[PDB]
RNA sequence: CUUAGUAACGGCGAGUGAAGCGGCAAAAGCUCAAAUUUGAAAUCUGGUACCUUCGGUGCCCGAGUUGUAAUUUGGAGAGGG
RNA sequence: GUUCUUUGUAAAGUGCCUUCGAAGAGUCGAGUUGUUUGGGAAUGCAGCUCUAAGUGGGUGGUAAAUUCCAUCUAAAGCUAA
RNA sequence: CACGGACCAAGGAGUCUAACGUCUAUGCGAGUGUUUGGGUGUAAAACCCAUACGCGUAAUGAAAGUGAACGUAGGUUGGGGCCUCGCAAGAGGUGCACAAUCGACCGAUCCUGAUGUCUUCGGAUGGAUUUGAGUAAGAGCAUAGCUGUUGGGACCCGAAAG
RNA sequence: AAAUAUGUAAGAAGUCCUUGUUACUUAAUUGAACGUGGACAUUUGAAUGAAGAGCUUUUAGUGGGCCAUUUUUGGUAAGC
């Protein structure tokens, strides 16, 4: 996200640094300021890139980054947050793990009765 | 039957499921005999358009009453305000729908000027047949759109009453519940001396 | 009743400008008329009553208006037609051997 | 395609990867969703807790239209504004004009407060709120209108 | 006027041509640019010598 | 198309299972009964002559008041003024 | 499109004010038995027993009593896409 | 000294579909999906497209309902990479993902009952070895392919029966 | 009361000083648990070794076994 880029600048002593990220930058709007900065990525998205340049900024290629900064100097990586994906909810599915099952309808009737209660059996 | 960690499905095929199976194969050509049938009745009908001006109508349900639509007839209260008969409204192409009934005076007021444009905007020929020239448009609902009815404006002023509308909708409630307990209270007290 | 405006409450809804419109005569569909009657009053006495009508006025004369209600809403289907049938026989008994 | 599929490599080796003891025959264990309290009841527990049984009241005739109420939070809000006006609206606010935001007609049931608005005046019209939202949006100065 | 640049919109509701990855096709001109050369540590040779 | 493998049914097991709203294709409305023509059965099949023959005109039987035409169908409507 | 034919003291529509407004029974509905439905103190259908009303009648997906409110007008019928 | 095989040619067996899991590739990205239909056409192709509808953006509770920032979206311990000093070894500064840990917030349950109050409605404030398929600077939607799942004649041939 | 087989320890996530935090604990700011600041470094605390250490997802076949040295129960014994 474009408002994650936003939270490591912030950061004491790293306002000057061409932040660097290896994947799709996205756009938010769920700020309402945002500072200057130039980032350097594989791709940008039509709203990230006009919330970037509109603040002064600059959208940089991965082979211009090389060019300005060949041994790799004054940079800051950034990496999105993997386990957030729907797909991890579900691994490691047990009795006693809180994991959520594997399931297409829900609501009452759908996985709430023998097995997730007392007054059905037992609680897992 | 039972294994791994996956999901429940419900897949419904133990009767005879192969016996009745479509495939639109069809789609492509039922467009263009579909196409065929609108080009063959704009010819035998001739300068008239191809359907009929219909009314402005208010969606029910607590899900769709923002929207406004079309509706199927007009109503004989709002084809006889508009200055005409019954009978011969539907000639001129009118739909009137005997069924409804207006409860609602801002859809009333739009149906009337409705049809005052439309009454305007059309070239009615005498029976004789000398036909003047004038050359068919398809579509009635093109030329008279339905409009979308803005109902508030962008820039106003801050009034503030202070009862935290949250305090209003839980008052709302609170009332509603307690009725008809305080009805069997106040009937008894009231008769009881 | 007239609506609120807000979106719960006793009257629930929304204030628009009503036009009450003209009554339909389809509603007006049960009501009697001048012919039937005379008509209904006329076939009646021609006709006279029915084997359980001569149980009905008996039960009415010697027991009470309970226990014919009773023998009305098992004779007829239903509670508000056996309501009705009494209160027609408490006529039927009135007018006739009375006055 | 077919030529990409295992049954081309297997071309050529008696048993096609079923095994000689257990070997591929018919339904072994039984069809579909049979002995799930039986044979196959440690599957169901883990993997599916909760499936036997039955839990609340019954709602005969129940309607997907009586309880349509989509959320929006306070995090959102500005988007129902156009983009071009949004700008001016944000820079220099006052009491005398503010930005009327009509959450039904953009399609939302309930104002729900997740998280942080500008310290702008607004107005909202909306047919639920709750206590949380209603307080952020009286803090910047807006006020809450409700509808049908 | 039918797919559009920068200038001009494009005549597809909701449209515009795709971006690059990479800016320069050319590699080898970037390679031996200066900014780099500087930065990059001599070379080695080619195919080596077999020792023992 | 969607609602929806949903609300519900079911040794509540295996299994089964629609409907309103919304978007589209297509759009077209109407007819008897129940009323005194009563200052004139105003209606009708057939037969028998003639004609401009998917039928028209004139006689004669017959059907029909235990009701054939006209007027009206609830969105109304009719008699009176 | 062109040129001979006028059926009519015939037929139809609308404004205003009164007195009126005919509306389908061994049916609706109820009990019981069988079948059927997703329809659950009974979704439809059919047998037998009982059997209405006319400010009435049906409907308002939990049985019943009492009071309200809304919506339709059943037990007769035709009709392209 | 268990069963099939005298010989030769041709045929002869894990398929297609509806709905799904993990993994991979491509498009766009808080959105996404043109093909129900319309417009157009060199006519089953290609091209264009309005409104809706799914799935996603919020959970929780049998329901009525209620509905996610005490703080630089917290502290603590690790932590790639970067910056400062240094000839190097090393020392400080900040530290994205991810991992462990003590707190806050949302809904359920149990407990406390403040200003008020159509004298029985309202539920402020503060908790508790409880409880969730939750929040805490969003990640999904469509299409495509291997392997796996269930219904189907379901890898091919085989009953006694009804 | 053996032999063979078996649990734990041989440090940085550590040791020592300094005096903070608490609704727990004490007659007592005494203790307890986690801390700020300071001191202690590659003999950093037995041997030998280390084609790296750790983590996740997903799916096949299998669920008739048999033999040999030593210990052994049933049985007179057995290719039991
Ligand atoms: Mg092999
Ligand atoms: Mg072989
Ligand atoms: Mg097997
Ligand atoms: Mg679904
Ligand atoms: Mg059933
Ligand atoms: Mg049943
Ligand atoms: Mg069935
Ligand atoms: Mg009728
Ligand atoms: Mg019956
Ligand atoms: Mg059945
Ligand atoms: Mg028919
Ligand atoms: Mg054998
Ligand atoms: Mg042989
Ligand atoms: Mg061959
Ligand atoms: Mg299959
Ligand atoms: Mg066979
Ligand atoms: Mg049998
Ligand atoms: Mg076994
Ligand atoms: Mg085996």
């Amino acid at each position: 996200s474009v408002s994650r880029i936003a939270r490591a600048l912030k950061q004491e002593g790293a306002a000057n640094k061409t932040v660097v990220v290896v994947g799709t930058v996205t756009d938010d709007a769920r700020i309402f300021e945002f500072p200057k900065t130039t980032v350097a990525a594989l791709r940008f998205t039509a709203g990230a890139r006009a919330k970037i340049v509109k603040a002064g900024g600059e959208c940089i290629t991965l082979d211009q980054l090389a060019v300005r900064a060949p041994k790799g100097q004054n940079t800051l990586i950034l990496r999105g947050p993997r386990n957030s994906r729907e797909a991890v909810r579900h691994f490691g599915m047990g009795p006693h793990k809180g994991k959520a099952p594997r399931i297409l309808s829900t609501g009452r009737k759908f996985e709430r009765a023998r097995g997730r209660r007392r007054s059905k059996g037992f609680k897992v | 039957a039972i294994s791994k960690n996956l999901p429940i499905l419900k897949n419904h095929f133990r009767k005879h499921w192969q016996e009745r199976v479509k495939v639109h194969f069809d789609q492509a050509g039922k467009k263009v005999s579909r196409r065929n049938a609108r080009a063959t009745r704009a010819a035998k009908i001739a300068p008239r358009p191809l359907d009929l001006l219909r009314p402005v109508v208010r969606a029910p349900t607590v899900k769709y009453n923002r929207k406004v639509r079309a509706g199927r007839g007009f109503t004989l209260a709002e084809v006889k305000a508009a200055g005409l008969t019954a009978a011969y409204a539907r000639t001129i192409g009118i739909a009137v729908d005997h069924r409804r009934q207006n409860r609602n005076q801002e859809i009333f007021d739009a149906n009337v000027q409705r049809l005052k444009e439309y009454q305007s905007k059309i070239i009615v020929f005498p029976r004789n047949g000398k036909a003047p020239e004038a050359e068919q448009v398809l579509s009635a609902a093109a030329t008279f759109p339905i409009a979308q009815p803005a109902t508030d404006v962008e820039a106003r002023a801050v009034q503030d009453n202070g009862e935290s509308a949250f305090r209003t909708l839980r008052l709302a409630r609170s009332e509603k519940k307690f009725r008809g307990i305080r009805e069997k209270r106040a009937r008894e007290k009231a008769e009881a001396e | 009743t007239v609506k609120t405006g807000i979106a719960i409450g006793l009257n629930k809804g929304k204030k628009v400008t009503s036009m009450t419109p003209a009554p339909k005569i389809s509603y007006k569909k049960g009501a009697a008329s001048n012919r039937t009657k005379f008509v209904r009053s006329l076939v009646r006495e021609i006709a006279g009553l029915s084997p359980y009508e001569r149980r009905l006025i008996d039960l009415i004369r010697n027991s009470g208006e309970k226990r014919a209600r009773k023998v009305a809403k098992k004779r007829l289907g239903s509670f508000t037609r056996a309501k009705a049938k009494v209160e027609e026989m408490n006529n039927i008994i009135a007018a006739s051997r009375r006055h | 395609p077919s030529r990409f599929t295992k049954t081309r490599k297997h071309r050529g080796h008696v048993s096609a990867g079923k095994g000689r003891i257990g070997k591929h025959r018919k339904h072994p264990g039984g069809r579909g969703m049979a002995g799930g309290q039986h044979h196959h009841r440690i599957n169901m527990d883990k993997y599916h807790p909760g499936y036997f049984g039955k839990v609340g009241m019954r709602y005969f005739h129940k309607q997907q239209a009586h309880f349509w109420k989509p959320v929006l939070n306070l995090d959102k809000l500005w988007t129902l504004i156009p983009e071009d006006k949004r700008d001016q609206y944000l820079k220099s606010a006052s009491k005398e004009t503010a930005p009327v935001i009509d959450t039904l007609a953009a399609g939302y049931g309930k104002i729900l407060g997740k998280g942080r608005i500008p310290n702008v005046p607004v107005i909202v019209k909306a047919r639920f709120v709750s206590k949380l939202a209603e307080e952020k949006i009286r803090a910047a100065g807006g006020v809450v209108e409700l509808i049908a | 006027q039918v797919w559009g640049s920068e200038t001009v919109a494009s005549s597809k509701v909701g449209y515009t041509l795709p971006s690059h990855i990479i800016s320069t096709s050319d590699v080898t001109r970037i390679i031996n640019s200066s900014e780099i050369q500087s930065a990059i540590r001599p070379a080695g040779q080619a195919t080596q010598k077999r020792t023992h």
